[PDB]
RNA sequence: AGAGACCGAUAGCGCACAAGUAGAGUGAUCGAAAGAUGAAAAGCACUUUGAAAAGAGGGUUAAAUAGCACGUGAAAUUGUU
RNA sequence: GCGUGAGCCCGGGUCGAACGGCCUCUAGUGCAGAUCUUGGUGGUAGUAGCAAAUACUUCAAUGAGAACUUGAAGGACCGAAG
């Protein structure tokens, strides 16, 4: 339909969504925040190994009172935990772009997770009975994710910007001492 | 000429539970030839009790 | 597969419990296309299908309780909990 | 580098089977008395994990027998069971090897050591 | 039946819609919310991935930045850069 | 860009059928408050919490996926004012 980046060429690239997913959407907003530039191969590795909790995704924005676990040192962060329901969703996209990659013929041994994303969604109603008769909401956040996948160069030596700088609206006593100084140096 | 995508794989899923459990069954077979054979074979028997 | 209608068939059929019916492992597929009690009958005159039977209940230890107390032997002062009267009226004794 | 080469005799030497004693009671000191069972299960579980290095075991209903004949709360101070590693023919496995264990039924399991079965 | 220096979908009768309907109360009675794809469904053939729902291609149209959650799509609030 | 000010005018993007300047007439004509009315949305927060009624376990089958689906084998409860 219409994706959130626009600067990545369909014909050089690979693309995927999902809409109206039931997931957890700060769980897999961390999830998506922790797999963000990453090899696709040590990302799908490093996800499913999550699922088998081998290791742990750091929690930063929505950490709020939540335990603390030794395996999250290695990101400097105490607080992590594992949303096993949300990397099991993101196989699933993960692995149908890779499908498409296949299908449209790029070359499937070096890919970036180039751009990722994650959205709300419509709520859903359901009810609570609390007490005295009273009554009160129980919602659900779902959400939409989508990503795109790109080739990687990184490759960037060269410049022209300091040898484009010139000197054009000069003053006449500057001109003046620039000649002299030219002259008495060569 | 098929009703589309969906009834290939309607009779795929009929295949491919057949052909798995037939294929296990090869492999059964085939291992149990492989011991036959190393029960049989006396190299192994001499080069134990060395 | 599902056989929770045959047990209640054949608890019907066989006039017992659906806890004292017992189905062989060995051949469910082929048990669970009966879907009728006349196809019960012929599976219970098979063999495939048997009830169990009861459980195991004795009364050897309160008859030779019996025969113990026959000759005054459990009767003592310390095993009474009700009066003499309770025990064997006067009312009837006159009787 | 050798570390292959003594998985190869493994391929000849994977079939075993061997005779263990499991001193249960050590094990379940402390535990509630509504629990004592089914942690014991998973006791001999782990305790064949650890013995044979396969991530995968199966227990023998004749087992279960013997480790819940006398209820959850009486569970026998040592038993004596076997152990037989063998090779999982199907394709879809994650490792290729699984054990099997059941139970050797004797008087009691005082004085014995362990033994390679042999056949 | 004919008209207006009247209102224009939180307005105008409670009702521009299967409205005195759905719903609550034993009962007398109380009583809502809800209009708009496109000129014409021409409402996406077929390929592929996927358990499915769905995705990517590929198609119709002046436009799908109009896809039956459909004209225009602001603020509170949220994601990436 | 203009005016002290309420405000007016232009450039760029989106969109698709009606709309302004000047002089008179007319009014349901200018909002931050009223524990204002209706609708929508936040922090608290992935937090409080999902703790009465004794209790589960092994193998096999179906299935993309099984503690709470099915069969068999154990262990238990209701214990005739069930
Ligand atoms: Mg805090
Ligand atoms: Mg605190
Ligand atoms: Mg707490
Ligand atoms: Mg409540
Ligand atoms: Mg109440
Ligand atoms: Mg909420
Ligand atoms: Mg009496
Ligand atoms: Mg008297
Ligand atoms: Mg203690
Ligand atoms: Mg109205
Ligand atoms: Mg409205
Ligand atoms: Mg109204
Ligand atoms: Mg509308
Ligand atoms: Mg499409
Ligand atoms: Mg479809
Ligand atoms: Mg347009
Ligand atoms: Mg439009
Ligand atoms: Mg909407
Ligand atoms: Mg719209
Ligand atoms: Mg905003
Ligand atoms: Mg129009
Ligand atoms: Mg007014
Ligand atoms: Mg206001
Ligand atoms: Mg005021
Ligand atoms: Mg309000
Ligand atoms: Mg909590
Ligand atoms: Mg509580
Ligand atoms: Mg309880
Ligand atoms: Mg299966
Ligand atoms: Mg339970
Ligand atoms: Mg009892
Ligand atoms: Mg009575």
């Amino acid at each position: 339909v219409r994706y959130a980046a626009t600067e990545i060429a369909p014909t050089k690239s690979a693309r995927a969504r999902g809409s109206y997913l039931r997931v957890s959407f700060k769980n897999t907003r961390e999830t998506a925040q922790a797999i963000n530039g990453w090899k696709l191969q040590r990302a799908l590795t490093f996800l499913q190994n999550v699922i088998d909790k081998k290791e742990a995704v750091p929690m930063r924005r929505y950490a709020g009172s939540t335990g603390r676990t030794a395996q999250g040192k290695q990101w400097g962060v105490s607080r992590a935990r594992w949303p096993v329901k949300s990397a099991q969703f993101l196989i699933g996209l993960l692995k149908n772009a890779e499908a498409n990659a296949d299908a449209k013929g790029l070359d499937t041994g070096n890919l970036i997770i180039k751009h990722i994303q994650v959205n709300q969604a419509p709520k859903q109603r359901r009810r609570t009975y609390r007490a005295h008769g009273r009554i009160n909401p129980y919602m659900s956040n779902p959400c939409h994710i989508e990503l795109i996948l790109t080739e990687a160069e990184e490759t960037v030596q060269k410049s022209e910007a300091v040898v484009r700088d010139v000197e054009s609206h000069l003053s006449s006593r500057q001109r003046g001492v620039r000649i002299r100084r030219a002259l008495t140096a060569a | 000429d098929n009703e589309n995508r969906d009834q290939k794989r309607h009779m795929e899923r009929k295949n491919a539970n057949a052909r798995k459990k037939k294929k296990a069954e090869d492999n059964a077979r085939l291992r149990k030839l492989v011991e036959e054979a190393q029960a049989g074979d006396e190299r192994i028997k001499r080069f134990r009790q060395e | 597969v599902n056989l929770r209608t045959q047990k209640r068939l054949a608890a019907s059929v066989l006039g017992c419990g659906e806890g004292k019916v017992w189905l062989d492992p060995n051949e469910v597929s082929e048990i669970s296309n009966a879907n009728s009690r006349q196809s019960i009958r012929k599976l219970v005159a098979d063999g495939l299908i048997i009830k169990k039977p009861v459980t195991m209940h004795s009364r050897s230890r309160a008859r030779e309780l019996n025969l113990a107390r026959r000759i005054g032997r459990h009767r003592g002062f310390g095993k009474r909990k009700g009066t003499a009267d309770a025990r064997m009226p006067q009312q009837v004794l006159w009787m | 580098m050798s570390s292959t080469q003594k998985k190869q005799r493994s391929a000849i030497a994977d079939v075993v089977a061997r005779e263990y004693t499991i001193h249960l009671h050590k094990r379940l000191h402390g535990v509630t008395f509504k629990k004592r069972a089914p942690r014991a299960i998973k006791e001999i579980k782990k305790f064949a994990q650890k013995a044979m290095g396969t991530s995968d075991v199966r227990l023998d209903p004749q087992l279960n027998k013997k480790v819940w004949e006398q209820g959850i709360k009486g569970v026998p101070f040592r038993i004596r069971v076997r152990i037989s590693r063998r090779r999982n023919d199907e394709e879809g496995a994650k490792e290729k090897l699984y054990s099997y264990v059941q139970a050797v039924n004797v008087k009691n399991p005082k004085g014995l050591l362990t033994s390679v079965v042999e056949e």
